[PDB]
Formats: structure tokens, C-alpha cells, sequence
């Protein structure tokens, strides 16, 4: 009542695109327990790396790394199908317990972070300062990753659909589509959002027949 | 639907 | 310099799950133009409805509706493949121009909202008050929709994979999988997050062979 | 990857 034990900065993990995904928001009073389910970025991925982060930045690299661990034994499956439940649990003592559990296999791996770990009081103040100073740059970074991830899904999906269509897909169409896919994959390797969007657009313009078949 | 890499 | 023309509340649209997705954040100075690409929720969906919202609530229904319009002519395609670019553009006069464009067909539909539309000064204050009063309830709603949407993807994907596997999928497996899919679909129709998660878990526990084949 | 309904 006179005081409150609170988390000075956000706590979360690094997700595809190098972005920090928050599990426990800034100024949350502890004890607290939050969870979210994630999945694999690649087909047949056998493990996921849980990189714990403390901070207010959108770029995972600009945040304080609290540590990392892997969860392996993930059985063969298309990307995005596995269910890896990640739980952040801060107890009364202020100790953070992070766990990752594969819902198919039931396997789990944990990392425990002492209450004194993370950033100190001044550093916390600097983090809040920088986050505010770089609010626009972070917004730009967030939309870039949104674009890159959408393009990756398009690339990955389209390729699956082409295979599944086989001879159903006319030669003219498959030629246009595959050129656009190669162009898209090259774009995804860069940092130019407009370029990525341009290649997704080209793909959308030449995939109409494929989409009809896949549908 | 958020994905994780393998390092 | 002495003053700044700013957006008092967030502006965005309603996305699947009845959640408000922000395009232009609160306290943004105008003129400003932001965009984001969305897609269809269902296979062969021929149109998307753009419901413009003003407010700070996570539930679209708890926000101020500025209006809505449809973009039709979307060609047959699997759900999540179409690229509908939605742009929010506020000019110097304070007029909001919202557009939706299908990148495949190039078709576009717009709605223009006068600067005097939306919520008035007091209402703005009430909106900020309520958003803060219901920060937890909104968090719960957000995670519920995250769960429901993840389950929907699982349901939809699994069904596609079962078809694509055909005889490759053993009878015992297909029986377990399809029961779990029916159970999952029922859960998705409710508001119980744990129940939805339970059915996704069951599906993850009996789909191992399917996942191997689909992979 | 955010989806929209049809009403």
C-alpha cells in the first residue's frame, strides 16, 4: 500500500526478425505470471532458442540480454505448426523463471534469473530515455519486420502451393511466379522495405491462376 | 502466430 | 512551435477477432500517412470490410466507429494470401483519408472522414480514462484473441494437411486428428481460453504422424 | 499477417 514491487522495464523474448516480443510489460507489479505460444520459423526445425530480454526497444539487440537457452526435440513439422509455450513467472522474491514447453512432446527447458540481474537504476532511466528518443526509428524497424515476415510467409506459402499444384499450373504462370519468388527471396535478404513490397506485389500480380488452383 | 529461430 | 496539431486518440481498423488494430498512434502530429497490409480471413473471400475506429481500447466495439466501407473483387485465393494494403492519411486540414487496395487487382476503395468527426474533447478524456481503468481486461481480451486466432490457424492448416496427405495418413491417426479438429472448432466458438488451448494441445498430441508427412 | 472479415 505504501509501496509496490514493480518491473521497471518490459521483459520478453526475441522473435523472428530480431524484434523483442514482450511477455511482461513495464511497471507490472510482481508476483506475476504470463504466457504466450510461439512456433518454429523453419520446416523441420528441431529446436528453438529462447533469448530473454529486458528493455523498451523494438530491436531485440537494443535491449538488455538476460540470458538464453534452447528447447530441442521438436518433432518434424511444417514451420508454424509446433506449439512452444513460453512462460515468464516472477515470484514474490523477484526471481524470474522463464520456461519453454513443446506441447506435442511435453519437453520443457527453463532458465532462472536472479532479481538483481538486468539493468541497474540509472540504466533503467537511460533505457526509457533512449526508447523515447528512438520512438520513430523503432516504429520504422517494426514495420520493416512486419513487411519482411509477410514476404517470408508469401514466399514459403507460394512455394508449397506450386508443388501442390504440379501440372495443374500452366507453364507461362509457373515461369512468372518462380522468377518473382526468386526476386522476392533476394529482397527479403536486404533492408529495403519498398523493395520487399515491390516483389510481393509482383508475386501478387502473376500468381492469380496459382491462387485459383490452390484455393 | 509468432515464430522463433534456432541458434 | 508554440502549438502542435495532434491526434488525441489512436486511429485504426477492426481485424479478425474483433480487435482494434492501430494504424496511427495516439498523439501523433499531423499531417501523417501510415500503411499496413492485411489479408482475408477465409478461403475464396471476395471482399473485406474496413471498419475505421478511433480509441484506445483493444476491443474494436469499445472504440468510436468512424465509419466503414467494403473493398470487393478479390480473386479466389487461399485465406491469408491476398494483399489488401490499408492506408490512413491525415492531411494539414485534419481530414482523414482511409484507403484499401488489392495489390493483385489494383482495385481500391476509400472513405473520407471530416476533421470534426470522431469523439469530442470530453469524450477523449473519458476514453483515456476507461482504457486505463480496463487495462487488465483488455490484456485478457487481447490474449484470448491471440489464442483463438492461433487455434483457427491450427484448425485450418491441419484440415488442409489431412487432405494433402490422403492415404499417406494412417487410419488410427486420422481418426484421432479429426476428432480433435471437431473439438477444436467447437472450442473456437466459445470464450474459454483454457478450453481452446486444451483442444490445440490435444491436436498437437495426436498429429505427430501428420506433421511428419506434411513436413 | 493480420486478417479481415467480410461484412
Amino acid at each position: 500500500v505504501l509501496l509496490l514491487d514493480v518491473t521497471p522495464l518490459s521483459l520478453g523474448i526475441e522473435t523472428m526478425g530480431g524484434v523483442m516480443t514482450t511477455l511482461i510489460a513495464k511497471n507490472t507489479t510482481i508476483p506475476t505470471k504470463h504466457s504466450q505460444v510461439f512456433s518454429t520459423a523453419e520446416d523441420n526445425q528441431s529446436a528453438v532458442s529462447i533469448h530473454v530480454l529486458q528493455g523498451e526497444r523494438k530491436r531485440a539487440a537494443d535491449n538488455k540480454s538476460l540470458g538464453q537457452f534452447n528447447l530441442d526435440g521438436i518433432n518434424p513439422a511444417p514451420r508454424g505448426m509446433p506449439q512452444i509455450e513460453v512462460t515468464f513467472d516472477i515470484d514474490a522474491d523477484g526471481i524470474l523463471h522463464v520456461s519453454a514447453k513443446d506441447k506435442n512432446s511435453g519437453k520443457e527447458q527453463k532458465i532462472t534469473i536472479k532479481a538483481s540481474s538486468g539493468l541497474n537504476e540509472d540504466e533503467i532511466q537511460k533505457m526509457v530515455r533512449d526508447a523515447e528518443a528512438n520512438a520513430e526509428a523503432d516504429r520504422k524497424f517494426e514495420e520493416l519486420v512486419q513487411t519482411r515476415n509477410q514476404g517470408d510467409h508469401l514466399l514459403h506459402s507460394t512455394r508449397k502451393q506450386v508443388e501442390e499444384a504440379g501440372d495443374k499450373l500452366p507453364a507461362d504462370d509457373k515461369t512468372a511466379i518462380e522468377s518473382a519468388l526468386t526476386a522476392l527471396e533476394t529482397a527479403l535478404k536486404g533492408e529495403d522495405k519498398a523493395a520487399i513490397e515491390a516483389k510481393m506485389q509482383e508475386l501478387a500480380q502473376v500468381s492469380q491462376k496459382l491462387m485459383e488452383i490452390a484455393q | 502466430n509468432r515464430l522463433l529461430l534456432t541458434g
